[PDB]
């Protein structure tokens, strides 16, 4: 029972997923291949993984939508995040791409509106030093 | 998430072990051939639909009487 | 007893015993010989009367740490009893074990499981292709219990490994074993073998292990239609059974498990005929790949004795008397006394792949560095190894294997043959030792004895790699761990009497500037005549690593004739050479000079005048500025398990092990990557072994230089 | 003693079993004897073709 960030087009990394999946049964390559599967049709960003055990030790990989830090990284058009946020600003976004990655919010979350999920991706945004327009 | 079970060999026996084989890896002409003699072995588990529909004309094209849901 | 003789290699079995440290192999092939008559009555290691462990050392750790081959010819089939070291220092000796043997035994305890040595031994054991069989032990003691180790062996293993006779007994000291396959349970309750078939008590457990082994055999077996007939309401003949195991065995794939009191003899005559009807035949066995000379491809040569000649010297001894008595593995041909064959010492070329900073290729020796050597030699004398004694046999045929005396050329693995058409074997795995020690030679006979008592020692033990430091000319040995260095040094002060002084390793260090320095040198001496008088001005900075050293001459005037200048840039050169810290210096590297200006007198001052002047103007611009000193880092590879990851990666922060990735090798074992220098890794083995509890092992690999904190 | 090296290139290094002989050298004031090239752990000098028995270079092929 453990949940990772992982990057799309690659699998088998050394760092963050190999240890973690070993030491819990799972399958390591049929799981690198299904994820590269589905990662190859996605194709936008990396996608977190959250991966769930059974007695059977068969696994099920659960694939939410790309990170919400990452879209606005993408959306403001920087690679690297704010080293001090609200003291230094890199790049500003307009509402568009806020509302977008408000609307991804929505379908991966619990908001009942679009307007909860875009404060939530603003909060995001102050947390980074991004200002939102 | 759907479970392969083959029921029968039939007239075409080596054909049908040889589609074995091609569908799940790993099993040779004798571990198949006993598999389908009898050993009630779920080789594949949880595959998608077009594998399961796939394998299902691979082995009735065999001469394997096979059930995919 | 009597001299085992056969005249075909399919009536001659070549099986390397392994096991791991306390595994009782020499107590089992004593009751083995003892049942085939070699012995009268069979000897304990720990009275000292065994044949296996004849060595000195073997009896001074009470464990066998140099490997023995006992032949005993038994039903007309020739089985020769090679006994393998099972520390982990000794790997290559097995792996030379392995090697010259067609066929590989596992003798484990039955109270006590697998540990991690054992199962790297048997993923070794694996990657050979060598039948093996499960030789289960040590059932005397009250805790043996051999049903948990088989279920362990089916759990660990897959379950291709099945039982094939199943004990009979109280648990301590056992009365028998079940014959499965032949329906017959032989009794011990009075001390003999009866083969007679079972009581009954277990007989429905009897008949499923039965249903188990064939199920298991014949679905391996060529005939599919075999499992379809034992289900059909027909018992399989016996007689096709048998030999479905014994073509099973052939394939390298099936792993009977067969239980032996080694203590009192229950479970040896099962295990000769086990070894003589089921045990591949050499040629049916994968017989190692033949080379020719120059690298172009070559069948491997039939395994008969009316075929070419093929043989492979594997070991060496020592004796006052008589002289050198060196193993032979032989493949193919016939071996008769008083014949000259080819001494080919493996075409090194073939093992020239990397070799770490010591490149070993075959039994090193830096005076004759790499075997790669073509000898043609009349042979000595031919014998039957049985610990100190040698058994002397008129031929040899084809798949047996001998030892022959008095030589000079021998070496572990140097391939046999006919010196017309000569040939190198495919040598084995050779580990490289990961732990060099540094020694030193008391006297000069001592040394001057060294190379041979080396050379030797690689002729018995290749995994020796010896590689004599020039820059401070003392003799650096390099060893797998305390056993190995302790055997070596043990054979050493022994086997050709060298009094030897163990020291520190050396590693070297280099000099480099931090910034832009000028310097001035002046040479004034007093002649009388034509002058000395010489005023140079130089400008030296550092220079990247690999750079290498850039002199530049910028004298404005041309005060100075142009033949002079080479020799203020061989005083330079000189300075640099012996060092600028302080007053005990160290070769500086990559530094830039530019020698700005200059004055000279022709006559006089040649080379020596201007070669002061520039080390005096390297001297002020040195000591002016600042400097470094450069050590070495290095790549290590290091494969440990999930677990021990933050255990060893942690520690590597007070060992200054930067971490590059954990490359995930499949679940649990993750590939790391860390450069670190040489520094700390002087004594990594036993540290190693300590943090991993003797399940880890490294790589080191030389990467570049790094200035010191 | 001191003996002088022929050649132009030698592998001994530190205290290795070599084999002497008579012979002077103006050169060098207080050495009276060489070491025979091609005996022992001394290598027969390499690229040698002239007069190649005095060096101990084996015949090319
Ligand atoms: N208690 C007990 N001691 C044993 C047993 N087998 C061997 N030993 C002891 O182990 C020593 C020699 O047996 P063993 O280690 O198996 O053989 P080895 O040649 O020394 N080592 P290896 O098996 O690795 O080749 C002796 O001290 C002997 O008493 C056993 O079953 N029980």
């Amino acid at each position: 029972l453990i949940k990772l960030q992982i990057q799309a087009g690659q699998a088998n990394p050394a760092p963050p997923v190999g240890p973690a999946l070993g030491q819990h049964g799972v399958n390591i390559m049929e799981f690198c291949k299904a994820y590269n599967a589905a990662t190859e049709s996605q194709r936008g960003n990396v996608i977190p993984v959250e991966i769930t055990v059974y007695e059977d030790r068969s696994f099920t990989f659960a694939l939410k939508t790309p990170p919400a830090a990452k879209l606005l990284l993408k959306a403001a058009g920087v690679q690297k995040g704010s080293g001090e946020p609200h003291k230094t600003k890199v790049a500003k976004v307009t509402w568009d791409q806020v509302r977008e990655i408000a609307e991804t919010k929505k379908a991966d979350l619990n908001a009942n509106d679009i307007d909860a999920a875009a404060k939530i991706i603003a909060g995001t945004a102050r947390s980074m030093g991004i200002t939102v327009e | 998430e759907f479970d392969v079970i083959l029921e029968g060999a039939g007239e075409k026996k080596i054909g049908v072990i040889k589609v074995v084989r091609e569908i799940v890896s790993g099993l040779g002409l004798k571990e198949a051939k006993d598999l389908v003699d009898s050993a009630p072995k779920p080789l594949l588990e949880k595959v998608t639909k077009e594998a399961a529909d796939d394998a299902k004309a691979k082995l009735e094209a065999a001469g394997a009487s096979v059930t995919v849901k | 007893g009597s001299v085992p003789t056969a005249e075909r290699p399919a009536a001659i079995r070549n099986v390397a015993l392994v096991g791991p440290s306390g595994g009782g192999k020499t107590t089992l092939v004593e009751a083995l010989l003892v049942a085939g008559g070699v012995l009268t009555r069979p000897g304990s290691v720990a009275d000292g009367s065994t044949v296996c462990d004849f060595d000195e050392a073997e009896i001074a750790q009470q464990r066998s740490v140099s490997l023995a081959l006992a032949s005993l010819s038994h039903n007309g089939i020739k089985v020769n009893l090679i006994d393998t070291p099972g520390y982990a220092d000794f790997v290559g000796e097995l792996r030379a074990g392995l090697r010259a043997a067609d066929c590989a035994l596992f003798v484990i305890a039955a109270n006590e499981t697998i540990d991690e040595p054992t199962k790297t031994l048997w993923q070794e054991c694996n990657e050979v292709q060598m039948p093996r069989a499960v030789v289960i032990t040590k059932l005397d003691h009250p805790r043996a219990n051999y049903d948990a180790a088989l279920t362990a062996a089916q759990e660990a293993f897959g379950d291709k490994v099945a039982p094939l006779y199943f004990p009979v007994g109280d648990g301590e000291s056992c009365k028998g074993v079940v014959g499965l396959l032949t329906r017959t349970y032989y009794d011990y309750s009075g001390g003999t073998h009866t083969a007679r078939p079972p009581d009954g008590s277990h007989d429905a457990a009897i008949a499923e292990l039965r249903g188990s082994l064939i199920e298991g055999v014949i679905e391996e077996s060529e005939d599919e239609t075999l499992m379809e007939r034992y289900l059909g309401g027909e018992e399989i003949d016996e007689a096709v059974l048998i030999a479905d195991l014994e073509k099973a065995v052939a394939r390298a794939s099936f792993f009977p498990v067969i239980p032996v009191c080694s203590q009192s003899g229950v479970g040896t005559l099962e295990l000769l005929d086990i070894i003589s009807r089921g045990f591949p035949a050499p040629p049916e066995h994968q017989l190692p790949e033949v080379f020719t000379p120059q690298g172009a491809p070559r069948k491997p040569l039939s395994c008969d004795p009316d075929g070419p000649l093929l043989a492979e010297v594997v070991k060496t001894t020592s004796d006052p008397y008589v002289g050198r008595v060196s193993l032979v593995r032989v493949f193919s041909g016939t071996i008769r006394p008083d014949a000259t064959v080819h001494v080919s010492g493996h075409f090194s070329a073939f093992t020239d792949t990397s070799g770490s900073h010591g490149a070993a290729a075959a039994a090193d020796g830096s005076t004759h560095s790499h075997a790669d050597h073509d000898e043609d030699e009349r042979i000595g004398t031919l014998s039957f190894p049985l610990g100190k004694q040698q058994r002397p046999a008129p031929t040899v045929v084809a798949g047996d294997i001998c030892a022959i005396g008095r030589l000079s050329r021998a070496e572990t693995g140097d391939t046999l043959s006919d010196k017309t058409d000569p040939l190198v074997l495919r040598p084995w795995t050779m580990p490289d030792p990961l732990l060099p020690i540094a020694v030193a030679p008391r006297a000069k006979t001592d040394e001057d004895k060294l190379s041979v008592g080396l050379q030797r020692l690689a002729a018995e033990d290749p995994t020796l790699r010896i590689e004599q430091n020039p820059e401070t000319h003392q003799i650096v040995l390099w060893c797998m761990g305390e056993a190995h260095a302790a055997v070596v040094l043990d054979a050493l002060s022994r086997r050709y009497g060298v009094s030897v002084d163990t020291v520190e390793l050396r590693v070297p260090l280099r000099e480099t500037f931090a910034g832009k320095a000028t310097g001035h040198g002046r040479h004034v001496k007093q002649s009388g005549g034509h002058g000395q008088y010489a005023v140079c001005d130089i400008e030296v900075e550092p220079l990247p690593e690999g750079s290498g050293f850039e002199f530049v001459d910028k004298v404005v005037g041309g005060a100075v004739p142009r033949q002079f200048i080479p020799s203020v840039e061989k005083g330079v050169r000189a300075q640099m050479e012996k060092g600028v810290t302080g007053e005990s210096g160290y070769p500086v590297v990559d530094i830039r000079v530019t020698l700005f200006d200059g004055k000279a007198h022709s006559v006089d001052s040649s080379d020596f005048a201007f070669q002061m002047a520039g080390a005096l103007a390297l001297r002020d611009a040195a000591a002016a500025t600042k400097i470094n000193l450069l050590e070495p880092v290095d790549d290590v590879t290091i494969v440990v398990p999930d677990d021990l990851v933050g255990t060893i990666m942690g520690d590597l922060s007070g060992r200054r092990g930067r971490v590059l990735g954990t490359d995930k090798h499949d679940a649990d074992r993750t590939v790391i990557k860390a450069e670190i220098p040489e520094v700390e890794l002087v004594r990594y083995a036993i540290d190693l072994r300590s943090m991993s509890h003797g399940a880890g092992q490294f790589r080191r690999s030389f990467a570049r230089y790094e200035p010191m904190p | 003693v001191t003996a002088y090296i022929p050649g132009e290139g030698h592998n001994l290094q530190e205290h290795s079993m070599v084999l002497v002989r008579g012979g002077r050298v103006k050169d060098l004031p207080g050495v009276r004897y060489k070491i025979i090239r091609g005996s022992l752990d001394t290598q027969g000098v390499k690229n040698r073709k002239q007069a190649r028995s005095r060096y101990g270079a084996k015949k090319e092929k």
